[PDB]
Formats: C-alpha cells, sequence, structure tokens
C-alpha cells in the first residue's frame, strides 16, 4: 500500500492512519503533496517525521513546516527512511535548509545524487580511536594554553564584537591550507541577518569554497530546529567515514537545540521535567553528542557556542552540555579594547588536553610557567595603584618585564585578517610556539622592545620587527 | 494461543505495550522479533507493559513478542573477565563471544542482618591521602563525591591498578560515560595489566534510558557470583547521578507523579537497593565481601542537593574532593572537612593506625588557622604550628598520576613527617625527599620493610631514626 491520511492536525502535530501491517517506522519521512481542486483550498507540499506509534493503525508526526491549510483526509506516501540529505563534494560552497534543499540560486541537486540518513546510531566501541590527539590549530594562544583534541567539544564564550566570526573563520582557513581537511557550520535558531552576515563574511574572506551551512534560523518551527543540527552533523560525517579527513563543525547556539527538542516534547505530551525540560533532554544530548568522535580512520571536532539562560551554570540545559566539552576559550572585551588578537584569555580558557601525559613534560612546563607569571603580574596589578610603579621590589620589576612581552607575543597576525590590518598571516607550529615562549622565560629577549612583540607570528618574526625599529 | 505469544499495541520513547501473554510473570525477560530483549515491568488487566532495552527504531506496532520464561537475568562466570561488555552481558570489544554457563538474576535479596561481619580488613588504595585518613576496609561501600573534572574517575583508577597483588577481582560499571572515555580508561588498565582481573560494564550517553537505569544492577549481580564462592570483590559505579537521571526520564515516560526536583517517589529505594547488597559476609556464609564506591556528581559543591543526600544517607562515609583545591595544585583534591569514614579505622593495619590517627583532624585546625592567619601576626608557636607542620602535610600529600605507593613507603613517609623530620627542609623541597627516601629505603632499609610486611606495625621504637638521618646525611637542600 505505502499510502495512509490524515485524520488529525493539532499544530505542528500531525496524526495519520496507515493499512493494518503497512505502518513506517520509527523517524521515517512522510510527504504530503496536494494540488487546490477549488477555490476552498490551497497547495501544499509538507515532510512529517515520524514520533510515535499511537495504536490502531496510527502514527503521530512532526511536521518540519506550517501545517496550515491540512485537511483531515489528504493523502501522506511513505519514503520508507528518515530524512536523506545529499552528501559529498557537491555539498562544498552550498547552502541547506534542514531537508536538503538548497537556499542560494545556484539551482538544485541533480536526484542522482548520494543521501544519507539523518539519524543514524553512534559508531561502535571497536571503531574509536585508543589514543588522544591533538588537533594543531596553528595559533599560539590555543596551541600553547589549550590545546585542541581530534574528536573533542569545545565550548566558545565571548561577548558582542569581540572576535568570535574572524576566530572562527580562521581555523577554518588554518583547518584547510594544513591539515587538509573541510569545515560545516549549522546555525541553530539564530538570527536570520546574522546568518546573512556570516555568508557574506565568509564569501569576502575567501573561506566559502571549503565550507558547507545549514541554517534553520529562529522563525522555523520547532521540528526543523530540532534536526538541523543533525542534518550539518551527517554532512560532515561523510568525509570522515569514507575520505579519511579532519573536519571542523560549527554549532551557533545548542542551547536553540534543547529548546527546540523541549517545545516538541510538550506538544507530543510528555510531563515535563525539573525546569520545564523534556524528560529526554540527556538522551537527545548524548545521541547528538556521542557521534562527534574520533574514529580509526578519521575524526570530527566541534567548535560550539552555549547560551546560559539567566548566567546559571547549574541550569539542567548547561549542566547537561557542559558534561561533555573537553576544552573551552573565553573572549575578552580588556584585550580587544587593549589591541591583542585573538583577544583569547590566557587565564579563563581551560583544556583537558593540558596534561604532561597528552602534550609533553616541555610544553606542560612551559605553560604552567607562563600561566603563573601571568597570575603574578595580574597581583602586581592593584599594588600598583596602592602604592606606585617604583615602590615594587626589582624581582617584581623583571616579573612585569616578562609579562608584558608574554602578554605581546601570545598575539598573532590572521589571514583573514589581512583584510583589515594590511598584514599577512601566520600558520605557527606547536614546536616553534614552546620554544619561542620558553626562550622569551629564559630572558633571552629582556632587551628588546616590548612593542615589537605586539603582532607576530614565530619568534624570528620578532627579532626582524626589532632590528627594523631599531 | 495468548499464554507465550503477545501482539505490540503501543511503541514510542523507549517503552511498549503488548497484547495477550497471559501467562508472563512480573520482571520476566521477553523477546520481540528483531532480537531486541524486553523487561515486562507492569501486569494489567488486559495488556502488558514492556520496557525496551535496546534500539526501540525497529520495533513497530503488530510485532510479535514471545515469552523466554526466565526472570531478569546476566550471565555471570570468570570467562567474563578482561572483557568489556554491555548490561546484557553482550560482548563489545569484538573479542568473540563470552563462554559463561551460569547466570544470576538482576534482582536479589540482600545478606541479611545475621550473615554479616564487622568490616575488619584494609583495602589499600595505593594512595596516601586515602589510605591514611579515611581507611577504606573491605566489604564497605565509600561515596566518592564531588564536581565534573577533579579527579574521580582517577581515584577509582588508580585504587583498581593498586590490586594486582592483593587477591581482588575488580568490576568497572560506566554510566553514561562517554566512549573516548571508556575506551581511554580501557587502554589505561590494560597497560598497566589489570584486565587480568577486571570486568568492564560499559552503557554510554547514546543509550537509551532503560540500560543506564539497568547498567548498576548487572554490575553487582556479576559481583555477587565472585562474593558468594568466599572470594572479594571491588565495583566501582562512575555515576549514580546519572542512573537517577535515567530512571526519572523513564517514570516521567511511564506518567507517575513526581516529587521533588521532578524525581520519582522510589529514587532512594533505588539507590538503597543497589548498595544494600555490598556486605562481609561471615564465616558461616563464607567470609565473601563486595566492596562498592559510587560517584556523585554535584553542582558547585552541593552536599546539600537531594540526590547528594540521598546517596550519603545509605553509604557508610564520603570521600569530598574540592575544586578549588583540585584548580590551583593541591591535586588529590582531598577535603579533609568534609571526608571521614564511619566503619573505617577498625580496618586499618597498626603502624598506620597507631601513626597516621590525629593526622585528619590536625590537618583540619591548620586549614582553620590558614584562613584566621590572613588577620595578620601571630604567636611563635602558631607560626611553627602552621608552616612547619601543615603546609609539609599538604605538600607531601600530593601524588601524581597513576603512581601508586605501598603503604610501608607510605608509612615510612607518614611517620617520617608526623616525628618532625621534614620540619627543617624546605616546602619546595619534601616531594623530591619523599622520591629520593624511597630509593634509599629500598636500598637499606628492606629488613625494615620486610619487618613492616609481616607484623603490621612499626619496625622498633627508635630504630627507623638512625636509617633517618643517614638519608637526611645524603641528602642535600635545593
Ligand atoms: N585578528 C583581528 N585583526 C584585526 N581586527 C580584528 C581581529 N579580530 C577582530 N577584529 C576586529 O573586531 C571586529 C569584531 O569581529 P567579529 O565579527 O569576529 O566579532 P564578534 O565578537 O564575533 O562579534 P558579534 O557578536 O557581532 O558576532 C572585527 O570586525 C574587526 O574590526
Ligand atoms: N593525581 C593527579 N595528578 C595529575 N593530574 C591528575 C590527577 N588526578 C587527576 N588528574 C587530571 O585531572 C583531569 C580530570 O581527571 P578525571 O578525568 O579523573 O576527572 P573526573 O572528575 O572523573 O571528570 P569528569 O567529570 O570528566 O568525569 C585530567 O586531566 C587528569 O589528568
Ligand atoms: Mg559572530
Ligand atoms: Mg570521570
Amino acid at each position: 500500500m505505502t499510502r495512509g491520511r490524515v485524520i488529525q492536525v493539532m499544530g505542528p502535530v500531525v496524526d495519520v492512519k496507515f493499512e493494518n501491517g503497512h505502518l513506517p517506522a520509527i523517524y521515517n519521512a512522510l510527504k504530503i503533496q496536494h494540488k487546490a481542486r477549488n477555490e476552498n483550498e490551497v497547495d501544499i507540499d509538507l515532510t512529517l517525521e515520524v514520533a510515535l506509534h499511537l495504536g490502531d493503525d496510527t502514527v503521530r508526526t512532526i511536521a518540519m513546516a506550517s501545517t496550515d491549510g491540512l485537511i483531515r483526509g489528504m493523502e501522506v506516501i511513505d519514503t520508507g527512511a528518515p530524512i536523506s540529505v545529499p552528501v559529498g563534494e557537491v555539498t562544498l560552497g552550498r547552502v541547506f535548509n534542514v531537508l536538503g534543499e538548497p537556499i542560494d540560486l545556484e539551482g538544485d541537486i541533480p536526484a542522482d545524487a548520494r543521501r544519507d540518513p539523518i539519524h543514524r546510531p553512534a559508531p561502535k566501541f571497536e571503531e574509536l580511536a585508543t589514543e588522544v590527539e591533538i588537533l594543531e590549530t596553528g595559533i599560539k594562544v590555543v596551541d600553547l594554553l589549550a590545546p585542541y583534541i581530534k574528536g573533542g567539544k569545545i565550548g566558545l564564550f565571548g561577548g558582542a564584537g569581540v572576535g568570535k566570526t574572524v576566530l572562527i573563520q580562521e581555523l577554518i582557513h588554518n583547518i584547510a591550507q594544513e591539515h587538509g581537511g573541510i569545515s560545516v557550520f549549522a546555525g541553530v535558531g539564530e538570527r536570520t541577518r546574522e546568518g546573512n552576515d556570516l555568508y557574506h563574511e565568509m564569501k569576502d574572506s575567501g573561506v566559502i569554497s571549503k565550507t558547507a551551512m545549514v541554517f534553520g534560523q529562529m522563525n522555523e518551527p520547532p521540528g526543523a530546529r530540532m534536526r538541523v543540527a543533525l542534518t550539518g552533523l551527517t554532512m560532515a560525517e561523510y568525509f570522515r567515514d569514507e575520505q579519511g579527513q579532519d573536519v571542523l563543525l560549527f554549532i551557533d547556539n545548542i542551547f536553540r537545540f534543547t529548546q527546540a527538542g523541549s517545545e516538541v516534547s510538550a506538544l507530543l505530551g510528555r510531563m515535563p521535567s525539573a525546569v520545564g525540560y523534556q524528560p529526554t533532554l540527556a538522551t537527545e544530548m548524548g545521541q547528538l553528542q556521542e557521534r562527534i568522535t574520533s574514529t580509526a580512520k578519521g575524526s570530527i571536532t566541534s567548535i560550539q557556542a552555549i547560551y546560559v539562560p539567566a548566567d546559571d551554570y547549574t541550569d539542567p540545559a548547561p549542566a547537561t552540555t557542559f558534561s561533555h566539552l573537553d576544552a573551552t576559550t573565553n573572549l575578552e572585551r580588556k584585550l580587544a579594547e587593549m589591541g591583542i588578537y585573538p583577544a583569547v584569555d590566557p587565564l579563563a580558557s581551560t583544556s583537558r588536553a593540558l596534561a604532561p601525559e597528552i602534550v609533553g613534560e616541555e610544553h606542560y612546563q612551559v605553560a604552567r610557567k607562563v600561566q603563573q607569571t601571568l597570575q603574578r603580574y595580574k597581583e602586581l596589578q592593584d599594588i600598583i595603584a596602592i602604592l606606585g610603579m617604583d615602590e615594587l621590589s626589582d624581582e617584581d620589576k623583571l616579573v612585569v618585564h616578562r609579562a608584558r612581552r608574554i602578554q605581546f607575543f601570545l598575539s598573532q597576525n590572521f589571514h583573514v585578517a589581512e583584510q583589515f590590518t594590511g598584514q599577512p598571516g601566520s600558520y605557527v607550529p606547536v614546536k616553534e610556539t614552546v620554544r619561542g615562549f620558553k626562550e622569551i622565560l629564559e630572558g633571552k629577549y629582556d632587551h628588546l622592545p616590548e612593542d615589537a612583540f605586539r603582532l607576530v607570528g614565530r619568534i624570528e618574526e620578532v627579532v626582524e620587527k626589532a632590528k627594523a625599529m631599531g | 494461543q495468548v499464554s507465550d505469544v503477545g501482539t505490540v499495541i503501543q511503541v514510542g520513547d523507549g517503552i511498549a505495550r503488548a497484547h495477550g501473554l497471559d501467562n508472563v510473570m512480573s520482571g520476566e525477560l521477553v523477546e520481540f522479533a528483531n532480537g531486541v530483549m524486553g523487561m515486562a515491568l507492569n501486569l494489567e488487566e488486559n495488556n502488558v507493559g514492556i520496557v525496551i532495552l535496546g534500539p526501540y527504531t525497529g520495533i513497530k506496532e503488530g510485532d510479535e513478542v514471545r515469552r523466554t520464561g526466565r526472570i531478569m537475568e546476566v550471565p555471570v562466570g570468570e570467562a567474563l573477565i578482561g572483557r568489556v561488555v554491555n548490561p546484557l552481558g553482550q560482548p563489545v570489544d569484538g573479542l568473540g563471544p563470552v563462554e559463561t554457563t551460569e547466570t544470576r538474576p538482576i534482582e536479589s535479596p540482600a545478606p541479611g542482618v545475621m550473615d554479616r561481619r564487622s568490616v575488619h580488613e584494609p583495602l589499600q588504595t595505593g594512595i596516601k591521602a586515602i589510605d591514611a585518613l579515611v581507611p577504606i576496609g573491605r566489604g564497605q561501600r565509600e561515596l566518592i563525591i564531588g564536581d565534573r573534572q577533579t579527579g574521580k574517575t582517577s581515584v577509582a583508577i588508580d585504587t583498581i591498578i593498586n590490586q594486582k597483588d592483593q587477591n581482588m577481582i575488580s568490576i568497572y560499571v560506566a554510566i553514561g560515560q562517554k566512549e573516548s572515555t571508556v575506551r581511554t580508561v580501557v587502554e589505561t588498565l590494560r597497560k598497566h595489566g589489570a584486565l587480568d582481573y577486571t570486568i568492564v560494564v560499559t552503557a554510554s550517553a547514546s543509550q537509551p534510558a532503560p540500560l543506564l537505569f539497568l547498567a548498576p544492577y548487572a554490575g553487582v549481580a556479576m559481583g555477587e557470583y565472585f562474593m558468594y564462592k568466599g572470594k572479594h570483590v571491588l565495583v566501582v559505579y562512575d555515576d549514580l547521578s546519572k542512573q537517577a537521571a535515567a530512571y526519572r526520564e523513564l517514570s516521567l515516560l511511564l506518567r507517575r507523579p513526581p516529587g521533588r526536583e521532578a524525581y520519582p517517589g522510589d529514587i532512594f529505594y533505588l539507590h538503597s537497593r543497589l548498595l544494600e547488597r555490598a556486605a562481609k559476609l561471615s564465616d558461616a556464609k563464607g567470609g565473601g565481601s563486595l566492596t562498592a564506591l559510587p560517584f556523585v556528581e554535584t553542582q558547585a559543591g552541593d552536599i546539600s542537593a537531594y540526590i547528594p543526600t540521598n546517596v550519603i544517607s545509605i553509604t557508610d562515609g564520603q570521600i569530598f574532593l574540592q575544586s578549588d583545591l583540585f584548580f590551583s595544585g593541591v591535586r588529590p583534591a582531598i577535603n579533609a572537612g568534609l571526608s571521614v569514614s564511619r566503619v573505617g579505622g577498625a580496618a586499618q593495619i597498626k603502624a598506620m593506625k597507631k601513626v597516621a590517627g590525629t593526622l585528619r583532624l590536625d590537618l583540619a585546625a591548620y586549614r582553620e588557622l590558614e584562613a584566621f592567619a590572613q588577620f595578620g601576626s601571630d604567636l611563635d608557636k602558631a607560626t611553627q604550628a602552621k608552616l612547619a607542620r601543615g603546609a609539609r602535610t599538604v605538600e607531601v600529600l600530593k601524588q601524581d598520576l597513576h603512581q601508586p605507593i605501598p603503604v610501608e613507603k607510605q608509612v615510612l613517609i607518614i611517620y617520617a613527617l608526623t616525628r618532625g623530620f621534614l620540619d627543617d627542609i624546605p616546602v619546595e623541597d619534601v616531594r623530591r625527599f619523599e622520591k629520593e627516601f624511597y630509593l634509599f629505603l629500598d636500598q637499606n632499609g628492606q629488613h625494615l620493610l620486610e619487618h613492616i610486611r609481616t607484623t603490621k606495625d612499626l619496625p622498633n621504637e627508635d630504630d627507623l631514626n638512625k636509617a633517618i638521618e643517614a638519608f637526611k646525611k645524603t641528602f642535600v637542600v635545593s
């Protein structure tokens, strides 16, 4: 048969009745196509996702768009599989809408393109990698004080106008250049004008040719907002599973995914959990996050921005999300206004990777010494106002002298910052930055002017700048 | 025919409802058509409520359900040692099937009042900050509680690794953990050789809620098999908070009215039923024992939350790890203010009991004096008791990762600290002092080490001072 009819329409929730022995499986996709027979009807094109089996050959679904115009009795067609989106090379440089349909005017995607199911069990225990590995981003601050992990999840925080977008673009550029991988950006429940601005900025920077974008913004229904993340993830998974690459995945706001899930659960009628969240909050978060893992042949690492309601880090949604994070990078408006880029806070940033077992004894010692120096400078900044610069001891003067150069050497010139500054970018390897920071610690460069360290790549460029300055 | 065959009426959110099955019993295993198993939870008047233990995506209304005749059970045996399995006993590491020949039920009665014996045998965890001032005996159940990223898993891994010499079987149960984390933990166990006697039970965050609910019972049922043979078992539950969350999800899906913080009424009964099976059997029951180390993740150190208080109300103590201490260099992060062992002390070796008995309260007093002395200056004896003792005690209790210390090597350095042989050397040198003193002892006091090992007491009233001074002579400041 493979044909049903609508029997209930209640907002985004639609009930469909099928022939006995022909019910679709959970999470399958159903299509409604209708032509207005007369003036009292409208044309309909809709996609439904199966959610429950209510019994009596009835299936409850969630619509991916508005349900206006539906009429009790319309024919429904079963696709026999979950939502399927195109994957492969054709997705690079294109914008999709959670159904896999393009939004930009470059045209449609041919029907012979390969498509993969949205829903999929997480990779097996056998297929995971046995050892932890460090993703070399090429940015000095991140590679020194908050390393990234292949297959790890990173939480991004910062105020407005500090550099999150330019940092994301530089990460994509560096990964595509050196590690040969690509990136997938998945906006979730955010501003449509912000999405358009991001598209234009990526086109200007030239990053757009190496990335795919799925938006599904605030004005979309909860059913679409709850699956944008999954469709972005399933287009990302293709390159790791089939080509063995290292891939980035950006989720604009993971909190909107939970909020959409809660809204969907309320429509399904389940009993509200602690603070009104869905009872399945942890399970949904696990089913999303556990697919972002390093495997034997590739890896996916995800940079995620997390909104915290009422700044309460004990709220159930941030509490559940934080259990999955492996690192955290915090931006500072103080550094941004001081002129330090990429303005990453060298003390608020934390990472699970920074351990002697993973990163190495030399790297660990250098990083800890840098953090101690910066903490001592932070303490002395109060005494400077309490007493005065000259009243401090000689060892404190040496500590301050080292700290200024350290804090300035943390800055870097980005490839995508050329459009502003006029200076080309630099990709600094982790071994080179460790050596440079050791050299600054040991006092080899105490005679150089502190401004020659301001915004520069390797340590040799610092002495070149000092030579050109004086 | 409805005695042994049923038909599914409803499917959704991991639970189902079947018609027929007139002769099923409460808690029986049932098998769907796909091979996915289930459990008969409710026996209503016309239908049966089934909890699905697996992927429910392949189950549709109208599918056939059949009995198995067995109350919920898991396979047990020595063939399970060195394997990674799910709460149903399915092998997961891919090293072929499991050749067990015996099973035990998930739900079993706990040992009675007259079946138990007072805990009197030490469990050497290999960590100073535990074995010194918060001892753990065999048959005890001790809670490990703290915030995220504090070392809770590291403590359990070190304890499991330290058991190689002792005749004890270890079971590590992971509930809601990340699969990469479980893989890395298994790799550390393999590297240190603990997989010769360890069973790993896993249920990651991607699994459905019933498996998370079910994993600890499978672990304890696997442990009971060795416990009732007169052996000693150690069981580690990596999160009970996530089990509680899974059970809350299950209850809300079953439409049971929630209580405080949306948890169901029997959230206490769940944990009490789980943890009451850990016991120290008597000589009449065989003398076996089972030890439990449940974990609880607090939020911002709120020890007064509902689940932390429920779990504290069951176990025989708690070890509190503080994030404020974990950050800024106190890496074992032991908080002597909130850590206690209610049954321990009677299960501590005589030498350690003789030496380090007062350290817990002395360190708590030092902690209070540390905040009190920030108000200015103090007495000469106050500065002595603070800086000479407390700082050195804190710096010597610190310990590196995956580096267990034998109990004799612990008691030597603890005695050296408590007798004033460390009061002179700088605070920034005592870790090197300990690191070299272990080698010095290995070279020159093997007979004292044998004395402690055999008689479980201090080697001599005074004789140790000669060797301590002999080491201090060859040791150099800075
Ligand atoms: N590396 C850099 N070099 C030069 N200018 C920079 C750099 N990073 C940031 N800026 C400046 O800071 C501005 C902020 O850029 P960006 O859009 O990335 O900020 P944001 O914090 O993500 O802001 P929003 O919240 O509006 O998205 C840039 O337009 C640019 O003027
Ligand atoms: N004794 C130690 N010495 C050095 N580092 C340690 C020690 N104990 C723990 N760590 C470090 O602490 C970090 C987290 O430890 P661990 O994974 O045991 O924490 P946890 O409380 O189990 O965390 P989670 O909430 O992720 O489960 C790791 O980087 C680990 O290397
Ligand atoms: Mg932005
Ligand atoms: Mg852990």
